[PDB]
Formats: structure tokens, C-alpha cells, sequence
């Protein structure tokens, strides 16, 4: 059974704001890349499966549990401990007063983790992991640059091994080096740990090389889904063939 | 075993025009384990097209892929995207001139990745990966490297070892020498041989004459 | 010579937090492209080369002017009228509470621009200019996405037709066919309005296929520079090759 | 008119222990207007070394590139990149196999953009697209198209329409005829005679015997 079941999802601010009509399962050890224009409904969908926006219409079941007719207490906790979600924007999801270790461990305390020295040690090593430096612990996210503030969201929202990673444009504001090392280190915890990802990227590269699925979204709408190589390399919908064209090739040497 | 039955595929480029671009006319192809059929015809005749039909990357427009999933008989035509995963994850084995990996990776963890991804035990994958690297006559000092750092050949032989890293039971491939000397040549249509040996369906698509009469056993003819 | 010249430029937060002894040239016509690791210090200099962060050490001349010699007023005075910036976070270039015209209009009305009618059919202009809708004029640009945000803030920045246009990962949340779309665009305003570009980018075929030379930076200093595709095909640097190994290949078909 | 002098190239590979691979060795050579010299060797010899060398792309360890600009002599393995980007501008044409472009742009402007740059009307540069485009046989539906939209002929000969757009004193050539075919290398030999007999000089690397005959005057060894 599938780890998320999507049915019929809708949220529109307006005729054309947002999405509509949405459908999709998810399974464990599974990504699901969602590529599609910017303004397409991309951020309000990941925010509406998330539990963070209430559908006007539709169901989400998590585990066989409708997401939505949960009470929001137990939404608050999958979203503490069973969840891990990274924003767009990553200052919205760090919190601007607190250290990065503190925002790491944040979320361990959230898991029942008590023991500071260990809970600093982790954060640390979740640091290294990400190629933050690990004398960056003490400081705060507002002196972290953009990448930095992207890769401490991360690693906050991946401490605590989750179930279920939403992502919205992680590799935003990274380098290709640090880009190589985040894609690595999420295939390893899909394929190892069984952790699922819902991944809203707009670098088509990234979505080969990490979704096994994808979801085009146009002005609201999935305009194409399936094996993420046959939506690249096998388009049918008009406006996939026109995303595609419009990456920018590279040469081999 | 593979059974291909009346697959037609046309392209639609609607950038420009929405013209039709007619590949594979109702083409039909069957593979028995232990036997290898090479596509044969002149380039754009749809050799690729078809391969990549049998391995999902390509959407047939009508008719049937099946393929043995183990005991099971699935269409990949209808396959849902799952299945397709779980059979390249098992079944279907892909091998081509192009290696598409994530970049910092080296060569022996990216040739051990699909057996690792089984559940086979690392010390058992970092063996049989050193042992493909090897017979291919990939220096061990590019091991722990990572292939993008290598040259065209280097690459491509590690690109071949990480598709016969897995024992799979149908084998595709697509000019998997062309860039590779005699020796290399001579090395990868050994690996192909013994995976025939052991019961592998294989499709492939050779241009070397020397190449195709070695491996090929049965010729399907792709100009219809 | 030179439309701007930083000669021994220097700002560090702390020992290797910043930029340190950075020297280039820009002249007219021209896009000096900036890559390097996420927290080298690429926003940093931007910011000193924009009239934004005074720097310790060093020199910046615009058109033979020292820019931080200069009047404070005399600097807003060419950030208003004469400069465009473009933030790495689009709503930091933002009036949240402004619409997406009046953004784009006060600056057209900085430069002396009086009519409403024609500014806010300026404003429709350069929304359509970057694949926003006209009809979004009115909305406030919380309402917007990310990459609607980020495409604002590039038009509110080019509609005056600036001299010299500083941005920072302007691609940031951007499809890819409406980062083509914007590509085209400043290539075209450079080539004939002769306007001067300095872009930090992680996207190196965005810096590829638009700087005409790349400028490096590893922990605040520049490792290399020259011609983009030298930079790019013949790397010298260490940093430099694992960059440029680190991209994502494509294949066609 | 070119002059290189000693120019020597070893490539250091940071990414795997820093080995030095020497390319170029103490390359000297020499073109008049008007002639055309084609580097001659095996695969790895150092000919696509030596071409972007000659176009600035790569960096000559030590050693000279003279070329001339205008009436005055470039070095530019000591010119500052300004320089070098000018003298892409007027002087150096660069073709070769694959064709970088912004991707939303038509072929059409895209043919035209190189000779737009240099200031020329706009219907000029049209009308000499368009003669480009039609003597490449590439059909007119395709002309407000982006050019990723098409097949890998159509796109390499909108490369070379790109590349011919600009009567550049000194051009370089990489493999432009590889991927076309026999009507199509014909019309790139004709262009590539024509921009000689205005007084181009060309540097060129071709593996089609025929077309090397019919196009080089001079034979440049590569082997040393
Ligand atoms: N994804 C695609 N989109 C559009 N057209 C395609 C696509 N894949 C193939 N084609 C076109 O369909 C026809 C089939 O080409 P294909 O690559 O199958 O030929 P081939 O010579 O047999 O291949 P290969 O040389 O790889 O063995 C050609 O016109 C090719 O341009
Ligand atoms: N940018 C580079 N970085 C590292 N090694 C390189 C680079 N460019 C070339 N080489 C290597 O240097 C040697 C020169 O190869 P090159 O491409 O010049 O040969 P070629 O056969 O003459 O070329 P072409 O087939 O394009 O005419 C080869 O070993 C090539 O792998
Ligand atoms: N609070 C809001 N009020 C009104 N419209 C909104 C609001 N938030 C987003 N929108 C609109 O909904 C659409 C979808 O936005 P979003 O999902 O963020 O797009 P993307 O897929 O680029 O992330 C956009 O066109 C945006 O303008
Ligand atoms: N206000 C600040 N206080 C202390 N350190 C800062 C501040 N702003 C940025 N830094 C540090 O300076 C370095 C350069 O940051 P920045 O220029 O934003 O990097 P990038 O090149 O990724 O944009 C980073 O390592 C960052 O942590
Ligand atoms: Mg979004
Ligand atoms: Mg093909
Ligand atoms: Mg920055
Ligand atoms: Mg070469």
C-alpha cells in the first residue's frame, strides 16, 4: 500500500491559482520529482501534501490515514518527528535566533534525544555531511549565506531519518560540487533507509539523476506523469517538449 | 524471454508544427533466454527507438512489450512506473555509451550501486566490481576515482561494468563498443557471451561487422 | 576604460568570512560571471561593488570615480537611477506591500518618468517581457512565487535601462524556459544597449552561454578567471576542475 | 595570417593525483591568407588541442600564438580576455560538431546573431542567414525554429550557417562535415573554397579523406 495516497487534490486561490485536481501514490524508498513552469501550482501542492494547506477538495491518506481528518495535533507530530519538510525560501524553515546546532537538534529533541553532547555531536556531523564547516555550529542562519541557510534546512529536516522528505528546490543557491554531494546523500537514504522524497526542482538534471517518477505541472494541472527518463526523453504533452528543449546542453571534451 | 508484438511508434514534435515523425511500423521481436537478436538496418532506421521501447524509456503508441518478470508476463506498455522500477531493478539490464551517474561518486561505488541496491552483501559487490573492472582493463588506480574525470573509453568501460554488474535476465544494449578498441571490444563480447551462457536474453545494436557476427544469433531486420 | 574597476578589494566578516584582495575590470557591453562554492563570499563582493557593504581594503572606481569616496547621496543617486541590483532573495529587492507595477514604475519615475499611463503600460511591457502575467500587475508580490518574485525583481531592475546590472543567481526558481527566455534577454539588452552585467551563478552553462569572463572564488578569493570557456574548458585551479566535474551531463538523442 | 611558435600543453588532472598529461610539444605553425592548413594524426594526438588553442579556448602552457588583428599581431597566449573577445568578434571564426546556443532562439537568429553583433542592418544579416541556410539545404520551415528542436544534421549545418555568417580573416574548422552527408559536405566544401578564395586563412582537422583533399593545401603533422 502506499506510503501517501493523493486523490482528486484541489487548492486554488483563484481560477488558475494553485492546483487542481491532483492524483498521485507514493511509496516507500520511491522519489517523486515535480518539474513544471515557474507559478504552476508547484510550492501550494508540496504545502497542501505536506499538512500544511487544507484542500478545498480531495484526500490525502498517510499510512491509510486521511491527512486532513486527522486532528491537527497529530498532524503537528508527524510533522515533528515523522516528517521532514524543506521550504523554497530556507530562512522559513530554519529558525533565525537559534544556532544551526540548535535547529539540527531541534528536531532530534523532538524525537526523544536527551543527551546534549550527543545531540551537538550529530548536528556536527550533519554539518560535515552537508560541507558546512563544523565551527559554524554557534552561529545563526542569518549569518549563514544562501546555500548555507539551504543546506542547514537539510540537514535540519534529515536528522531525524524520516519517513517522508517534502522538498521544495533544495538545490537552490548550491554548487554543483555540494549539489553532487546532497544528490548522493539522498539516493543513499532513499535506497537505504526507504525514505521517500516529494522533490519540486526546476534543474531537469537533478530529476533524472534522483526521481523515479515526475510530475509536470501546468498552470495548476499535471499535464504529464510517469518514468521520470520516459517524460524527459519521450515527451508527449506540448509544453514538456518545450521544457526540455529549453535546457542548456553541454559539450564532453 | 521477450515477446514484442505490432509496437508502432510515431514522434510528435509539437515545437514545430506538431509534425509526425513515424519510427516503428507494427514491429514484432521475440528473444529466448540463452539467445541474442541483433537489430539490423541504416541509422535513423529506429534501433534505438525500439530498444528503448523495450527497456520503458520509450512510450510505445500501440501494441505490446511483454517480458518475464520472474514468472509473470508484464506489458511494459501498460506497466505502471513502478513495476517498470522494479523491473529494471531485477529484470531488464540497460548498457549504452553514455553513463549517467551522480558526479562525485567513484568508478567502484557507481559499477557497485545496482547489485548494492539488491541487498547483496558489500564485500560480495566490491568483489564482483573489481573483478568487471578488471577484465575490462580499467586501471585500478581510477577505482576510487570519480568517472567523470576519466577519458570517453575509461568511462564507457566502467559504464559497461556497472550494466553487467547485475545478473539480469534480459539484457539490452546499445553500441556498447563503439568507442572501445580491439581489446576492449574483444573483452566486453566475452562478457557478453558468458552472460548468454547463463540464460540471458539479450537485444542488442552493433555496427562492427566483427563484433555483430561473434555475439549475434539471430538478425531482426529494422528497415520495417 | 573601465566602466567599473575594483582594484585590492576587501571585506571579511572574519578570517575567511568574505572576500579578500579581489581585483577585475568591467567595461561596457560586458558580464563578468562570478561562480564559486556556496559561502566563498560572491554575495559579499557584490554587495561592495554595488555600493551596498563599504569595503576595509581596496579601491572602486565608476567611470573614474572612487565609489565609496564618493557622497552617500551620490551613491543612492546611482543605485536609483544609473545601477540595477538583483538579490539572491527576490523579496529582499521587493516592496512587499507595493504592487508588481508600482515596483516596476518607481523606478521609471526615479528616472523622471511622470505619466501613469505610460508607466504602468511600461510596467504590463516587462511583465510580458518575463513571462509574468499583465493581468498580476496589482497583485502584491507575496502572492507571487519564488521564481514570479525573482522575474519582478529583474524587471523592476532592467526597466530603466541601467548602465551596469549587478545580480545574484538571478535563475534562482526559474523554469527552464523562462530562464531561456531571460537569457535571451540580457544578452540582448547587453549587446545593444551595451550594458555591463556582473552575475554570480551556480548554474555554469547559464554562465556559459551569457559571461564573457568568469571570475572563481574559493573562501573569499578568487582561485581563477579569464575567458569563460577557457575557465571552463581548461581549468587550471584544483576548485575550478571539481566544478566543472561536478556538472550534471546531459545526453542527446 | 597565423604564426604559432613552440606552443606546448600538458593537462594537469588535479581530480586523479595531479598527473600530467602532455599534449601539445613545441606545435609550430604557420597560415597565409588564403590557405588553408589541416592538422594531420591519430585520435589523441593533439588536434583539438591545438584548434582551441588557436581560438583562445585553451591556455598554451609556454609558447606563442600570434594571429593578426586588424594590422597589428595578437599573442593570445599573453593577450588580456578583452582582447581575445574582440578578436572572436572580427577576426577568429570558430565551427565545429556541436552548437551552443541560448535555446529558445530561432535558427534564423541564431545564424544571424554573430554578424548582428558587429553592427551590420539587420536586413543584411537576414538576407545572408537565409543565403547561408538555403546553400546548407536546410529547409525553410525550420528557419523560425529553435534549432534543439531539430535532428543533429540540421543542427550542425545551422552551426556552420552560424559559423560562415562572418567573414572572418581567420577561421577554424573542427570536424564540420562528420555527421553530414555527402550533398551536405559538398556545400561545406564550397563554402569553406569560397571563404579561402576571399582570403581566409583556415586551420582545419577533417577525417573524410575525400573532403581533406578537396579542401587542404597544406598538411600539418600532428604525431610530434
Ligand atoms: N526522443 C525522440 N524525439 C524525437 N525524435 C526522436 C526521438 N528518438 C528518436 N527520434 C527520431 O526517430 C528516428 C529513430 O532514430 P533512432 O535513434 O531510433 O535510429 P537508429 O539509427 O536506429 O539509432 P542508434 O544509432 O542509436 O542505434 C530518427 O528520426 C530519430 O531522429
Ligand atoms: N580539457 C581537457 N582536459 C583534460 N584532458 C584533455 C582536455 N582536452 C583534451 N584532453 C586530452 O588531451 C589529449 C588531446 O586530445 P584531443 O581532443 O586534442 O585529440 P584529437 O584526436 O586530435 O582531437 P579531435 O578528435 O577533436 O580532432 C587527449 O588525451 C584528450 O583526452
Ligand atoms: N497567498 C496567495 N494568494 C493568491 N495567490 C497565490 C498565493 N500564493 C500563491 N499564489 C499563486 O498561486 C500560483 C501557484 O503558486 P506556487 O505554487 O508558489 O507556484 P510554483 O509552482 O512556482 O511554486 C501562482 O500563480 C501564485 O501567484
Ligand atoms: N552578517 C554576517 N556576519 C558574519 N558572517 C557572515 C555574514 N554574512 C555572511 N557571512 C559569511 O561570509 C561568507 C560569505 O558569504 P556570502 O558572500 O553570502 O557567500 P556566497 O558566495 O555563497 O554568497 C559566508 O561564509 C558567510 O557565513
Ligand atoms: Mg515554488
Ligand atoms: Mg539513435
Ligand atoms: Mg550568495
Ligand atoms: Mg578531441
Amino acid at each position: 500500500q502506499p506510503l501517501l495516497s493523493v486523490n482528486n487534490l484541489t487548492h486554488l486561490y483563484a481560477p488558475g491559482k494553485g492546483f487542481s485536481d491532483v492524483s498521485f501514490d507514493l511509496w516507500p524508498g520511491e522519489v517523486l520529482g515535480i518539474v513544471g513552469e515557474s507559478g504552476s501550482g508547484k510550492t501550494t501542492l508540496l504545502k497542501s501534501i505536506s499538512a500544511r494547506l487544507t484542500p478545498q477538495q480531495g484526500e490525502i491518506h498517510y499510512e491509510n490515514r486521511s491527512l486532513y481528518a486527522m486532528s491537527e495535533a497529530d498532524r503537528r507530530r508527524l510533522l515533528r518527528t515523522e516528517w521532514g519538510v524543506v521550504h523554497q525560501h530556507p530562512l522559513d524553515g530554519l529558525r533565525r535566533q537559534v544556532s544551526a546546532g540548535g535547529n539540527i537538534g531541534e528536531r532530534l529533541m523532538a524525537t526523544g534525544a536527551r543527551h546534549y553532547g550527543d545531540i551537538r555531536a550529530t548536528a556536527q556531523k550533519w554539518l560535515e555531511e552537508v560541507e558546512i564547516p563544523a565551527n559554524r555550529i554557534d552561529d545563526l542562519p542569518t549569518t549563514f549565506s544562501g546555500g548555507m541557510q539551504q543546506r542547514l534546512q537539510i540537514a535540519r529536516n534529515l536528522v531525524t531519518h524520516p519517513k517522508l522528505v517534502f522538498m521544495d528546490e533544495p538545490t537552490g543557491g548550491l554548487d554543483v560540487s555540494v549539489q553532487a554531494r546532497l544528490l548522493d546523500l539522498l539516493r543513499g537514504l532513499v535506497v537505504e533507509l526507504n525514505l521517500a522524497v516529494v522533490i519540486v526542482t526546476h534543474d531537469l538534471g537533478v530529476a533524472r539523476l534522483l526521481a523515479d517518477r515526475l510530475l509536470v505541472m501546468k498552470q495548476g494541472q499535471v499535464v504529464e506523469s510517469g518514468l521520470t527518463d520516459r517524460v524527459l526523453d519521450d515527451p508527449h504533452h506540448p509544453y514538456t517538449q518545450l521544457l526540455v528543449s529549453s535546457v542548456l546542453q553541454n559539450e564532453n571534451l | 524471454m521477450i515477446n514484442v508484438q505490432n509496437v508502432s511508434k510515431t514522434f510528435i514534435l509539437h515545437q514545430q508544427n506538431g509534425v509526425r515523425l513515424p519510427v516503428l511500423n507494427r514491429a514484432s521481436l521475440t528473444v529466448n533466454a540463452g539467445e541474442c537478436v541483433v537489430l539490423h538496418g541504416h541509422s535513423g532506421s529506429g534501433k534505438s527507438t525500439l530498444l528503448r521501447s523495450l527497456y520503458a524509456n520509450y512510450l510505445p503508441d500501440e501494441g505490446q512489450i511483454q517480458i518475464k518478470h520472474g514468472d509473470e508476463w508484464v506489458d511494459l506498455v501498460t506497466a505502471p512506473a513502478r513495476k517498470v522500477v522494479e523491473i529494471r531493478k531485477t529484470t531488464v539490464g540497460w548498457v549504452s555509451q553514455f553513463l549517467r551517474v551522480i558526479p562525485r561518486i567513484s568508478a567502484l561505488e557507481v559499477v557497485m550501486q545496482p547489485l548494492l541496491d539488491t541487498g547483496v552483501p558489500r564485500e560480495a559487490c566490491a568483489a564482483k566490481a573489481a573483478r568487471l573492472l578488471t577484465r575490462l582493463n580499467v586501471p585500478e588506480r581510477l577505482w576510487h576515482l570519480a568517472p567523470s574525470t576519466f577519458s570517453g573509453g575509461e568511462q564507457q568501460r566502467v559504464n559497461i561494468a556497472r550494466g553487467f554488474i547485475v545478473d539480469y535476465p534480459i539484457l539490452l544494449l546499445d553500441e556498447p563498443t563503439a568507442s572501445l578498441d580491439a581489446k576492449n571490444s574483444a573483452a566486453v563480447v566475452e562478457l557478453i557471451r558468458e552472460a548468454k551462457t547463463r540464460g540471458a536474453a539479450i537485444v542488442g545494436i552493433f555496427h562492427d561487422e566483427a563484433v555483430r557476427n561473434d555475439v549475434a544469433d539471430r538478425l531482426h531486420p529494422m528497415g520495417a
